[PDB]
């Protein structure tokens, strides 16, 4: 639904500098000027469109998206945005094994759940003896990166993935099990189990937003045309 | 105001 | 930047003051005198407009920065909005004396505002009295109206374009003396020795003022674009 005017304005056509790019990623670029690859638009919203009605046709069935936003910029960005749609999300590092070994990341998420009632209820106060800020404190790491799945969220069918390279370690472990992906790739990233691909920054704030924005709303108007 | 291309002329 | 030699027409760019306040070194850009006002030769006008666009634009390219100047109070809203816009600061309304040169002196004076902009929401709501309190408002407001939209500087502009000029002599004096080049837009009463890109318009009607603003605006963009990325999509 996102018009050319609406990503103009963002700068998703602004790409890596020149020396940074993966020559595999030529297409879906225009012509670079001032040693700064320029994405080719033209061809990122048609492609774009097609990604969210594919989002579209998911949430129709209920699924499960995942949304990946690693980077600190758009970390916190990626959370408010999962929010509205009520998808899962990630905002910190991608812990290996988070869908590949999923019997060793569900017991630790049983963990979670566990110590964190008790501490909300208030029995770890009664305990204190040091014991209790153990248990907060351990509440605090694992909720930083394990928080946004814990309702359980078991194999997704999708990731959406801001970047196509710091978080290779996702677009790997989701090939493996043949689950689609997507990613708003750079001019730096590899256009490889991708799948459906999305040429657009992924550095500047204001782009990040767009891209959440314009997904977030096709996932909560799926589930409204299911419902 | 005449037009100044008129005027000129 | 070729502004069609009709725009301007009805702009108002043609209409002058009256003789009994007319520089005599104006003459080059003459047509006649319509009820004895003095009709500024809008084809003369044309070249010099367009090659200054050109040269502006250069500029920009080469980073050069730009400044304008504040003038009438309607004149000094739309320079800021079109500077603002993209950059290239802005003057408002004094040009705050000998700002060129006394430079250094003023300098200090921006590091004294901003600090009380940082200190406003700081020092604002602790040791609060109902004394000092409109001691530090008022204060950033003096200083604000006229240093700000140059604060951001940083260091010695390398271009300046006024309006009218002669409401500004002052600001032509000072730019002679450092070298920096300057562009105005002189009318039937100002003395354009001193410049040295004569924009012979109309400082007047805001409506053909309005033009000039928006015409160098493009301008700096494309020194901008040079600056970012070429026109694609
Ligand atoms: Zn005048």
């Amino acid at each position: 639904t996102v018009s050319m005017r609406d990503m103009l304005k963002a700068g998703v056509h602004f790409g890596h500098q020149t020396r940074y790019w993966n020559p595999k990623m030529k297409p879906f670029i225009f012509g670079a000027r001032n040693k700064v690859h320029i994405i080719n638009l033209e061809k990122t919203v048609p492609m774009f469109n097609e990604a969210l009605a594919e989002l579209n046709k998911i949430a129709s069935r209920k699924g499960k998206i995942l949304f990946v936003g690693t980077k600190r910029a758009a970390s916190e960005a990626v959370k408010d945005a999962a929010l509205s749609c009520d998808q899962f999300f990630v905002n910190h590092r991608w812990l290996g094994g988070m869908l590949t070994n999923w019997k060793t990341v569900r017991q630790s998420i049983k963990r979670l759940k566990d110590l964190e009632t008790q501490s909300q209820d208030g029995t770890f106060d009664k305990l204190t003896k040091k014991e209790a800020l153990m248990r907060t404190r351990e509440l605090e790491k694992l909720e930083n990166s394990l928080g946004g799945i814990k309702d359980m969220g078991g194999l997704p069918d999708a990731l959406f993935v801001i970047d196509a390279d710091h978080e290779h370690i996702a677009i790997k472990e989701a090939n493996n099990l043949g689950i689609p992906v997507f990613a708003i790739v750079d001019t730096n990233s590899d256009p490889d189990g991708v799948d459906f691909v999305i040429p657009g920054n992924d550095d500047a704030i204001r782009a990040v937003t767009l891209y959440l924005g314009a997904v977030a709303a096709t996932v909560r108007e799926g589930r409204s045309q299911d419902l | 105001t005449e037009s100044f291309a008129q005027l000129f002329e």
